């Protein structure tokens, strides 16, 4: 399924900005 | 509405021409605990002495920030932050700045990031999600109304206040323009197609952002997400959204509209402004006016035990403060 699929995914943490 | 925003754009104006400089010092505050962290600064729990007040201070590296190229940016973040009110908006106490860095204290939102709830509870029913949506709505109403852009909205920006409401911090993007701006600036998944394509945009960006938003916390998940950004920036592109099977049609549609690749197709950068949104359907429950005024029914409210306490929030290394003996870049931080 796609949440499993989501909570695999090394994206789950908290996310920052985009920079240079 | 056009009549409250009509008084709400002379307060801006005039602190907007007249900001505040060095309310404080470091001395004044307690360092605590720290509450959170960015790819800029960071924030730490302080305390005022003299007051007994707790506070949230971010503190940014002088340095760090020239680096990064972000010296326009933090000048506008601390302006902008100072000239505003809405009741969706964290409040900025104090604002100083040393020999080595750049400091704004503000109102501490004990409630946690909504990213952690969610990330928690792993999805928000479509009511609680409507709740909090249509909080952001009348703030970018609002802040779309002063000429400004957001640029950064992520529940890791968005704050849980006692009552479980809505505290909208980092404003480290924010913008005042009235035409077209080209930086490349956001979190990657909330990131609209446009801004991606490097074809100048405007405030249609925050208004997708939104159906991000709606989306991932109504299934749990972004529309889009991959394991490295650039993925996720082919997937934003290929205008393809899939719904989970449990959104209503109500949503699903209103989502249509918001996810819309074609910012001349884009609810919110419509004729009808910010009113076809509040008018959608998903939306025929909502007391617009209710919420302004704090007066609705708060679905979830985090429990806090005692001022300074900061359960809410995850636990962060500590870096130690300091500052050096010389300025380190006085002249391009001399409007701070
Ligand atoms: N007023 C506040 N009250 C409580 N915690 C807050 C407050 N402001 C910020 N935080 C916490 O600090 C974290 C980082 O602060 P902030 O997002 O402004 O830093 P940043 O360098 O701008 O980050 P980003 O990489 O998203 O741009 C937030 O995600 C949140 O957990
Ligand atoms: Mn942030
Ligand atoms: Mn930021």
């Amino acid at each position: 399924t796609t949440y499993a699929d989501f909570i695999a995914s090394g994206r789950t943490g908290r996310r920052n900005a985009i920079h240079d | 509405v056009k009549e409250f925003l009509a008084k709400a754009k002379e307060d801006f104006l005039k602190k907007w021409e007249t900001p505040s400089q060095n309310t404080a010092q470091l001395d004044q505050f307690d360092r605590i605990k720290t509450l959170g962290t960015g790819s800029f600064g960071r924030v730490m729990l302080v305390k005022h002495k003299e007051s007994g007040n707790h506070y949230a201070m971010k503190i940014l590296d002088k340095q760090k920030v020239v680096k990064l190229k972000q010296i326009e940016h933090t000048l506008n973040e601390k302006r902008i932050l100072q000239a505003v009110n809405f009741p969706f908006l964290v409040k900025l106490e104090f604002s100083f700045k040393d020999n080595s860095n750049l400091y704004m204290v503000m109102e501490y939102v004990a409630g946690g990031e909504m990213f952690s709830h969610l990330r928690r509870i792993g999805r928000f029913s479509e009511p609680h999600a409507r709740f909090y949506a249509a909080q952001i709505v009348l703030t970018f109403e609002y802040l779309h109304s002063l000429d400004l852009i957001y640029r950064d909205l992520k529940p890791e920006n968005l704050l849980i206040d006692q009552q479980g409401y809505i505290q909208v911090t980092d404003f480290g993007f924010a913008k005042r323009v009235k035409g077209r701006t080209w930086t490349l600036c956001g979190t990657p998944e909330y990131l609209a197609p446009e801004i991606i394509l490097s074809k100048g945009y405007n405030k249609a960006v925050d208004w997708w952002a939104l159906g991000v938003l709606i989306y991932e916390m109504a299934a749990g998940y972004p529309p889009f997400f991959a394991d490295q950004p650039i993925q996720i920036y082919e997937k934003i592109v290929s205008g393809k959204v899939r719904f989970p099977s449990h959104f209503s049609s109500d949503l699903k549609d209103l989502l249509r509209n918001l996810l819309q690749v074609d910012l001349t197709k884009r609810f919110g950068n419509l004729k009808n402004g910010v009113n076809d949104i509040k008018n959608h359907k998903w939306f025929a429950t909502t007391d617009w006016i209710a919420i302004y005024q704090r007066k609705v029914e708060a679905p979830f409210i985090p429990k806090f035990k005692g001022p300074g306490d900061t359960s809410n929030f995850d636990d962060y290394e500590e870096e130690e403060i300091r500052v050096s003996i010389n300025e380190k870049c006085g002249k391009e931080f001399t409007e701070f």
